[PDB]
């Protein structure tokens, strides 16, 4: 696992 | 989770992405996020950080990262405040097949709150040694 | 109160005290603090990190800082999660009047919680450039 990503702005 | 493994996996992801898609590097950050990738002023003093995903993006694109090849020679990672993870990184970077240069970098990864194992980059501090020393 | 003022103030105190009275560096640290300089525990074994005031003091003594000189070339200090301040130093440090060596050092300073504007060092991670490249 491991998410580092975010929505745009 | 394990701070060591979190930081090791983020660094791999960051430098993979910096190579494959630097136009999307800005997605790692949020409204409070601090970013610098070296450089310096007209006074010859190191460049200031910028904040937030939008300004972080304008700055990533002025670097014109292309074929950004990185060799990572040190990564450490540790539990810090609020189950966040501080990451120290040293390595070498060549952008656009230019000079292989040494850098010293610190990251702070903070939990986003929503899910287990979801973080954002609260701080990204990169400096090339040749600009500072 | 500003993160850069907090950071610059601490870096000045830290490297000076490392010169004049290394036996007082322990005052910077608390029960949760990690100190990561990477050799062996005071009692002989390897360690990723040294935890809390009692063992951090021991480790600092065992490094045997004597006539330690530092020259700081740049400091980055930014607000990070939970009113902490993340601080990256780049400088030269010599111990025992030996040659200077380039280093990076990452700090995370955290509000100490009982005296206003008082910080302790939650994280301290040190790295000589030479041992890496």
């Amino acid at each position: 696992p491991y998410n580092f990503i975010q929505d745009s702005m | 989770p394990s701070p060591l493994l979190v930081g090791r996996e983020f660094v791999r992801q960051y430098y993979t992405l910096l190579n494959q898609a630097p136009d999307m590097l800005h997605r790692f950050y949020g409204k409070n996020s601090s970013y610098v990738h070296g450089g310096l002023d007209s006074n010859g003093k190191p460049a200031d950080a910028v904040y937030g995903q939008k300004e972080i993006h304008r700055k990533v694109m002025s670097q014109n990262f292309t074929n950004c090849h990185t060799k990572i020679r040190h990564v450490d990672a540790h539990a810090t405040l609020n189950d966040g993870v501080v990451v120290q990184v040293m390595g070498l970077l060549s952008n656009n097949n230019q000079a292989l240069r040494r850098f010293m970098q610190t990251f702070v990864l903070a939990p986003e709150g929503s899910v287990a194992n979801k973080f954002y980059v609260h701080n990204d501090i990169f400096r090339y040694q040749d600009e500072v020393f």
